[PDB]
């Protein structure tokens, strides 16, 4: 998980 | 006085994976609503994401937030404008030098906040591994924030309600219980609580 999430 | 001030003067933490998306929302808000607040990660390495999904961009813990900034506008200034990870970074460079990650700190809290139960397991799970030689109580509570960056916000306003809340006791550790789920009921969202000690 990345912060955010890949969007 | 010129700033709201905690009257318990709570001694705060809020923990995320990265320590750049919704650790630093709540550290914002927190902050300027007066309380002493510190915001840490729990991953091995900080994480963003990038053009492709299994394309990260991923530094290491110390890495200051302006030099990850620095490293994504030369990769792709606009595209990293658009997708609001420039912005981010800037706000966070505002707070702070660079992400911290919570497995290596020797602060000492008395409420540390994480923002889901992965984050939650490896912070309580960090704690327990150390002997406690001083029996200070240390509580770990749970509230679910969405990783991006609109519910970062939303979660912010949440955990800074709940922590509102819980300075207004006068003796925090024979109410918590009840305040939890108080807050549960109220605003519809599980806590995760835990009592660990340094």
């Amino acid at each position: 998980p990345t912060s955010p999430s890949y969007s | 006085g010129s700033h709201m001030t905690d009257p318990s003067k709570l001694a705060v933490a809020v923990v995320d994976s990265s320590n750049m998306n919704r650790s630093m929302e709540a550290h914002n808000f927190l902050a300027k609503k007066g309380f002493n607040v510190r915001s840490y990660g729990t991953g091995e390495r900080v994480k963003l994401p990038g053009m492709a999904f299994d394309k990260p961009n991923v530094y290491e813990f110390g890495t200051k937030y302006e030099d990850i900034y620095r490293d994504l506008e030369s990769k792709d200034k606009e595209f990293y404008t658009q997708n609001g990870l420039l912005h981010m970074l800037d706000r966070n460079r505002r707070i702070k030098k660079c992400p911290e990650r919570f497995q290596d700190t020797k602060e000492q809290f008395d409420i540390i906040v994480t923002v889901e139960e992965r984050v939650y397991d490896l912070v309580v799970m960090h704690m327990e591994s150390m002997e406690s030689v001083d029996n200070r109580p240390v509580h770990v509570l749970n509230v679910d924030v969405v990783n991006n960056a609109e519910d970062a916000l939303m979660g912010a306003f949440v955990i800074t309600d709940m922590i509102n809340m819980m300075a207004k006791s006068t003796d925090l550790d024979n109410d918590i219980d009840e305040l939890i789920q108080e807050f549960e009921e109220r605003r519809k969202r599980v806590i995760l609580h835990s009592v660990l000690f340094y």
